[PDB]
RNA sequence: AAACUUGAGUGCAGAAGAGGAAAGUGGAAUUCCAUGUGUAGCGGUGAAAUGCGCAGAGAUAUGGAGGAACACCAGUGGCGAAGGCGACUUUCUGGUCUGUAACUGACGCUGAUGUGCGAAAGCGUGGGGAUCAAACAGGAUUAGAUACCCUGGUAGUCCACGCCGUAAACGAUGAGUGCUAAGUGUUAGGGGGCCCCUUAGUGCUGCAGCUAACGCAUUAAGCACUCCGCCUGGGGAGUA
RNA sequence: AAGGAGGUAAAAAUGG
């Protein structure tokens, strides 16, 4: 049955950013939402709307397109996974593509990108790469 | 077993009026089929094909059962009493 | 129905016996009991004419009614009993009138069950009928051969006849030996097969569980000598040493047909075995 | 639990001898706590092809009820076992 | 095409009805296929079992 | 620790089915047996011969005995976890699919070790034995022919109960879950007006994507997550 | 009109 809900998340977004759809309706929760606001906020999507309907409701999310039909997201990875977990320390955040891209990290302070996690010197579990 | 002895066992075993879904009344009316499936058998010793059905319905009671013994303890006791299926 | 010893002596390895499940009175009934001393294969001479007969248990004869001639009144199977005088076992049955006889149990008889004899009885196990109200492909036993005399064929344990056709005045029957014959119409047979149908399979397993069962040992002819055996004789072992086994009276014993000529039942005999 | 009960009885049969082996089936098929709806009788008729060596038959059709099916099985046997009824065959419904 | 059992509403077929069964079994006896007779599956199955009782019963021939 | 109904089950109303087990009934055909008619062939092959037949064969007509399989329907159709399941009838019994939204409220997935089923052949005990047919005998072919072909023919092929536990047991494709263009059939349903929508199967064609290529492609071999099983050059060897 | 799936006949000397 479902076992990584994020990992679906992703991959719903890889899958319609590869067939160039404009939407994505997919289940919500709070982590998937604080998610898709963070892509919002780096330019990777163009909106996310929250559908706040009955079972667990539903999250709306827009993607964002180039001059020349190209594509924002490169592509997403999930890191921290079920069968095996990933954390990592503020010294040890990692830089996707040499910094042009985000690493999506879960930590004390709710869940940030790697750079607010390098500028506030803390850690946690690296929930996924995005570029 | 015939859809009225299973409304009988539903009605004994329903914790209250108009449930059907819980498990007092699913692993009743799972003993009673268990029960009439071993009748058959006993005759019909050859017939693995039925009693791979039993089989199946051994392990839903079980885990229905299990999952009542950790939600509710003395309940799990006063059905398994009441059922005999220990 | 067949129990298999544990091998806990030589004697008892590979031994099997009847569970006797069947039997449900152990005793026989006492005012249908006649003695039984034996013979030992001894004729009226004196002298013993059949080998390898002596010895063995002790026996009482049971009284059994193979002629089935007790008509229109029904009989309830009070019990199965063991009978030491024949492979098959025996049902005591009593009639609506109080009469109580010992009959074949049919396999699959059961203590409760009503049998009857006659023309207008019905067609199943137990029952007794003239072949000619008899149907066509019936499993039957206990056959007559003369009418009133009583059963004479198909009477050992297991032992059964079919039904084949009805000529004018006889009906063709398959016997057990597979031979098919005609027999008088107006004789009588009960339905079904006889019981104990594991009798034989029991493995005898010793030397004196035959002893018991009366039966002497036999002596093979070729470790005798010439004036005892045709066998007999010759340095160390020897082969037959001649066209054909002989008897021990000196008769061929091997394929040798014995049946004897200008028989009367040449012409019912439809087919040998 | 509903049955129909057809059966073809011997061409060759007196009329007051049929008349006896219809109404003992019926009485049989009745017996076991089965109520017989309808009986009913299609008549002679011609045979699709000779069974016995019989070009025709007297049809008896016979719905009867019951909750089990004691009175269908000694119908079947006493039918096996008669020589005037040549077919037979129950359907449940 | 069209199916002669659909189109006639009816839901059930009786063994007995010979003059029906005949429309659809052949010249020599053979039951005529669905791509032949136009009807449907559902329908064929009981048509097929509906010929093999009244053959069993006499009513229709084998052969 | 407390809540939720989407997953998972349950209730209610419906659907189809060679799903399984046990009894009973039936038509065609083959073989054998008996009898009438009948004469010198039949059968077989590339061609032949063996073989059967002058004792009367083969053919033909009637009747009987017995075993095994179920012609048409029949279909990229159906059912089942797989093996498998195809005459009909009755009894017992398993699973699956559709709609509804009372009912329980995450109770789920996978599954080592374990425990069962498991084509055919094969083994044991007891039956049965038509057909076909390892072994085997004869004929033919051949340089030879322990074969292919022909004439026979035993185990076996069938049944009950045990045993064995293997197949190219294959979709050569583990299970569960979600997501990603389309066109068109067919099976069993449901909703809205011959048409449209929809659920679950079963087929074909075909995007993106994948692939060494062939090809797969909503029944993935695409994109992802979980768990299990398995691989690490060819022989030696599935051997010691 | 051209391709994919299932069933199903009839024929056959031997060696290159
Ligand atoms: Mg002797
Ligand atoms: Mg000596
Ligand atoms: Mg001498
Ligand atoms: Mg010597
Ligand atoms: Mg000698
Ligand atoms: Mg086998
Ligand atoms: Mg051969
Ligand atoms: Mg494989
Ligand atoms: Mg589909």
């Amino acid at each position: 049955t479902m076992t990584d809900p994020i990992a679906d998340m992703l991959t719903r977004v890889r899958n319609a950013n590869m067939v160039r759809h404009e939407k994505l309706e997919l289940p919500a929760s709070n982590i998937k939402k604080e998610i898709a606001e963070i892509l919002k906020s780096e330019g990777f999507i163009k909106n996310v709307e929250y559908v706040e309907d009955d079972k667990q409701g539903v999250l709306r999310l827009f993607l964002k397109y180039g001059q020349n039909d190209e594509r924002v997201i490169t592509g997403l990875k999930r890191i921290s996974k079920p069968g095996l977990r990933v954390y990592a320390k503020a010294s040890e955040m990692p830089k996707v593509l040499n910094g042009l891209g985000i690493a999506l990290v879960s930590t004390s302070e709710g869940v940030i990108t790697d750079k607010e996690a390098r500028k506030r010197n803390v850690g946690g579990e690296i929930i996924a790469y995005v570029w | 077993i015939s859809q009225e002895r299973k409304n009988e066992i539903i009605k004994e075993y329903r914790v209250h009026e108009t449930d059907t879904g819980s498990p007092e009344v699913q692993i009743a009316v799972l003993t009673a089929e268990i029960n009439a499936v071993n009748e058959h058998l006993r005759t019909h010793k050859k017939d693995h094909h039925s009693r791979r059905g039993l089989l199946k319905m051994v392990g839903r009671r079980r885990h229905l059962l299990n999952y009542l013994r950790s939600k509710d303890i003395q309940r799990y006791r006063e059905l398994i009493k009441s059922l005999g299926i220990r | 129905a067949i129990k298999k010893y544990k091998p806990i002596t030589n004697g008892r390895r590979n031994m099997t016996s009847l569970d006797f499940a069947e039997i449900t009175k152990t005793t026989p009934e006492k005012s249908l009991l006649k003695p039984l001393p034996k013979k030992a294969g001894r004729n009226n001479q004196g002298k013993l004419t059949v080998r390898h007969h002596g010895g063995g248990h002790k026996r009482q004869y049971r009284v059994i009614d193979f002629k089935r001639n007790k008509d229109g009144i029904n009989a309830k199977v009070d019990s199965i009993q063991y009978d030491p005088n024949r492979s098959a076992n025996i049902a005591l049955v009593v009639y609506a009138d109080g009469e109580k006889r010992y009959i074949i149990a049919p396999k699959g008889l059961e203590v409760g069950q009503i049998v009857e004899s006659g023309a207008e009885a019905d067609i199943k196990v137990g029952n007794a009928l003239p072949l000619q109200n008899i149907p066509v492909g019936t499993v039957v036993h206990n056959i007559e051969l003369k009418p009133g005399k009583g059963g004479q064929i198909a009477r050992s344990a297991g032992a059964s006849a079919q039904v084949l056709g009805k000529e004018g005045k006889y009906v063709l029957i398959r016997l057990r030996s597979g031979e098919v014959r005609m027999i008088l119409s107006t004789c009588r047979a009960t339905i079904g097969q006889v019981g104990n149908l594991q009798h034989e399979l029991v493995n005898v397993g010793k030397a004196g569980r035959s002893r018991w069962k009366g039966i002497r040992p036999t002596v093979r002819g070729s470790v005798m000598n010439p004036n005892d055996h045709p066998h007999g004789g010759g340095e160390g072992r020897a082969p037959i040493g001649r066209p054909s086994p002989m008897s021990p009276w000196g008769k061929p014993t091997l394929g040798k047909k014995t049946r004897r000529g200008k028989k009367s039942s040449d012409k019912l005999i439809v087919r040998g075995r | 639990r509903t049955y129909e009960v057809m059966y073809i009885v011997r061409p060759n049969i007196e009329e007051d001898a049929k008349k006896a082996l219809v109404e003992r089936f019926n009485g049989i098929l009745a017996t076991e706590g089965a109520e017989v709806l309808e009986a009913k009788d299609w008549g002679k008729r011609r045979l699709a092809y000779e069974i016995n060596d019989f070009k025709d038959g007297f049809y008896n059709i016979v719905r009867v009820k019951s909750d089990n099916n004691k009175a269908t099985d000694e119908f079947q046997r006493l039918a096996k076992i008669s020589d005037d009824i040549i077919r037979y065959m129950v359907i449940r419904e | 095409k069209v199916c002669y059992f659909t189109a006639n509403g009816i839901t059930h077929i009786d063994y007995k009805d010979t003059e029906l069964l005949k429309r659809f079994i052949s010249e020599r006896g053979k039951i005529l296929p669905r791509r032949v007779t136009g009807t449907s599956a559902k329908y064929q199955r009981m048509l097929t079992t509906a010929i093999k009782r009244s053959r069993h019963m006499a009513l229709l021939p084998y052969v």
